[PDB]
RNA sequence: AACGAGACUCUGGCAUGCUAACUAGUUACGCGACCGGUCGGCGUAACUUCUUAGAGGGACAAGUGGCGUUCAGCCACCCGAGAUUGAGCAAUAACAGGUCUGUGAUGCCCUUAGAUGUCCGGGGCUGCACGCGCGCUACACUGACUGGCUCAGCGUGUCCUACGCCGGCAGGCGCGGGUAACCCGUUGAACCCCAUUCGUGAUGGGGAUCGGGGAUUGCAAUUAUUCCCCAUGAACGAGGAAUUCCCAGUAAGUGCGGGUCAUAAGCUUGCGUUGAUUAAGUCCCUGCCCUUUGUACACACCGCCCG
RNA sequence: CUCCCCUGUGAGGAACUACUGUCUUCACGCAGAAAGCGUCUAGCCAUGGCGUUAGUAUGAGUGUCGUGCAGCCUCCAGGACCCCCC
């Protein structure tokens, strides 16, 4: 057993608050962008152990963490380890963040709307896209 | 030699009471090793009368949903909880299964009498057998409502409700809910 | 006080439901009053039943 | 009311596992943590530790329920 | 005396006695291996306990002891594989039940060449502010995860699929066996069992709703057919008035086969596995049955009938 | 009308510190009540459930301080006894 003298009870990243009192794959999924699984993979190619708590970390292991979340390709993070595998736009291997999931998100709804298809006037009346039974169930959160 | 789980000694109990003497099992031969016989005491009448009360206790631990059809749960958590026992009082925990069964048994109770919707309910007493039954519901229902979260182990639970019962304390759930029956019992008479 | 009571004989089930069993009791005590009472749950004779109220006696539900 | 328990040992709290704990009689993991106000890794590991330094008996031990007794 | 109940057929339990088996194994002996054994490893004689499936035995309340007009039969015990195996078939009668949509089974009506015909191409039965219903899944500590250890049976198959090699995963390629106790298949199914990580908070419990990608099926997948990787991670804190199904290998958990099927089981139909709490009683409720009884009803109370 | 076997808390002692187990005082978490007041439900009606009293009044246990409670000797008593009454 340890008792850590310094020990950081709020993280900050990536514009996101992070409670490392938990532990540290588990903390570092909170952020959008990153599950389980992703963090798994994150924390075992920085080297960063996982018996730690998320609060023992050196600045040194959060900014190289930080390093491997921003650049996915370079560090041999599998291509099918990415969230947007290849963008409408661009044609990139691309891990998405939180604030960058939601404009994404915002995005392909305007592209969608303004194409006038389907996808999109589903998305709009506030109904389920994937052709769902509406009959029955698709009830809560209406009046 | 029969030892219960290797380490016990069932011959050397005692019962304080000729009601519970002639129903309550596990003293001159029912000793076993195991719990689990995989026998057939509900073939006929009273014939789950004569099966051993470690084996009674056992069955009675499986009486929720997810764990109903895993009995080993239960030979598994009887089997942590009597090696508990012996630690915190330091008696043959075959003691404690006795007098917890003893005290957490219903005397008088309440039968129902009205129209449906009405509540009004007449005092009559327990029979033997019903008292032994009643008695072992009210263990392993207090264990389970003790131990839902309070993050224990079943196994320190089942102690705890166990030795409290044995004691006469109103720790636990099973005095508790005697002690209603009683009382109501008092209320019609 | 408490009592103790002997079975003598089983004669009916009373009960809306069928619920109880109305059955016979002797003392222990060695005495030989005899008083009819209402028991819950299986009951075969012989029995010992343990009395918190000892001078009640049988009613029919 | 929420429930704070200490991710890490404090000092104040060492001293309870420290020199209480081996006068217990019965010792649960559980008891621990209820007690000390410890969280479950930590209390868990904390009788890890209290079984190298050889201050409990270890009775038995089945997947997550652990039984441990004070020294004679 | 006759039909209905039972008997009967189908299924499970018994047989170290019988009839036998290279398309199932056993024992025995050889070779093979690694430290006398362990091995689904390879072959020969030995036989049926295992594994099949035929013949026929066996249970008849039988034996003993209790309750019984000592009568039926009811209870307890022993002797025993079994002192309650589970389904099918189902009378005299009826319903103005469901069936023009299963019928090259039809009586009428309508349609009959811009057809109510049929084939072709698209759409629609799937739509969404709402009620009511089966059913799935969960609400975590008897729990989730992560590794490890050993288990089934019924069936399906010209499609099931052995072993390689390329594939993180779905998948490709290929080379093989089986019309099947031969090949899939010693059918290494799920819990469970043993270690590990988690620590009472919307948490790793719960996973809906989504945004991207890979692969299959097919002419054809947008209105996501499904499958797979990352993310998104919402309701849900054991459920109000009411109510449903159930008595022993049973409730229940858990996977598995058959149906539908090009690709498909949150359904059904079967199959094993882990396996209980409680009752062996009563008409309270609900439901129908008899018996007595009243009747001005008999197209029978949806009756009759008075001003 | 008793006498003398075991139970009590009324008085004297050893012990009391060392021995063990229980009541005091403080930190600790767990169960956890009611008189009532309201509400709902039994056709009408609480004798019931549920809300608020309150997580109050409480009780079972672990570690602190007691110079305690004791256990070992006597009686004073109380009950089993007897008798007696039948
Ligand atoms: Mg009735
Ligand atoms: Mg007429």
């Amino acid at each position: 057993l340890v008792i850590p003298e310094k020990f950081q009870h709020i993280l900050r990243v990536l514009n996101t608050n992070i409670d490392g009192r938990r532990k540290i794959a588990f903390a570092i999924t909170a952020i959008k962008g990153v599950g389980r699984r992703y963090a798994h993979v994150v924390l075992r190619k920085a080297d960063i152990d996982l018996t730690k708590r998320a609060g023992e970390l050196t600045e040194d292991e959060v900014e190289r963490v930080i390093t491997i979340m921003q650049n996915p390709r370079q560090y041999k993070i599998p291509d099918w380890f990415l969230n947007r595998q290849k963008d409408v736009k661009d044609g990139k291997y691309s891990q998405v963040l939180a604030n960058g999931l939601d404009n994404k998100l915002r995005e392909d709804l305007e592209r969608l709307k303004k194409i006038r298809a389907h996808r999109g006037l589903r998305h709009f009346w506030g109904l389920r896209v994937r052709g769902q039974h509406t009959k029955t169930t698709g009830r809560r959160g209406r009046t | 030699d029969i030892k219960l789980f290797g380490k016990w000694s069932t011959d050397d109990v005692q019962i304080n009471d000729i009601s519970l003497q002639d129903y309550i099992a596990v003293k001159e031969k029912y000793a076993k090793y195991l719990p689990h016989s995989a026998g057939r005491y509900a073939a006929k009448r009273f014939r789950k009368a004569q099966c051993p009360i470690v084996e009674r206790l056992t069955n009675s631990m499986m009486m929720h949903g997810r764990n109903n059809g895993k009995k080993l749960m239960t030979v598994r958590i009887v089997k942590h909880a009597f090696e508990i026992i012996h630690l915190l009082t330091g008696e043959n925990p075959l003691q404690v299964l006795v007098n917890a069964i003893i005290n957490s048994g219903p005397r008088e109770d309440s039968t129902r009498i009205g129209r449906a919707g009405t509540v009004r309910r007449q005092a009559v007493d327990v029979s033997p057998l019903r008292r032994v039954n009643q008695a072992i519901w009210l263990l392993c229902t207090g264990a389970r409502e003790a131990a839902f979260r309070n993050i224990k182990t079943i196994a320190e639970c089942l102690a705890d409700e166990l030795i409290n019962a044995a004691k006469g304390s109103s720790n636990s759930y099973a005095i508790k809910k005697k002690d209603e029956l009683e009382r109501v019992a008092k209320s019609n008479r | 006080p408490i009592k103790l009571a002997r079975v003598t004989k089983v004669l009916g089930r009373t009960g809306s439901q069928g619920q109880c069993t109305q059955v016979r009791v002797e003392f222990m005590d060695d005495t030989s009053r005899s008083i009819i009472r209402n028991v819950k749950g299986p009951v075969r004779e012989g029995d010992v039943l343990t009395l918190l109220e000892s001078e009640r006696e049988a009613r029919r539900l | 009311d929420k429930l704070n328990n200490l991710v890490l040992f404090d000092k104040a709290t060492y001293d309870k596992l420290c020199k209480e704990v081996p006068n217990y009689k019965l010792i649960t993991p559980a008891v621990v943590s209820e007690r000390l106000k410890i969280r479950g890794s930590l209390a868990r590991a904390a009788l890890q530790e209290l079984l190298s330094k050889g201050l409990i008996k270890l009775v038995s031990k089945h997947r997550a329920q652990v039984i441990y007794t004070r020294n004679t």
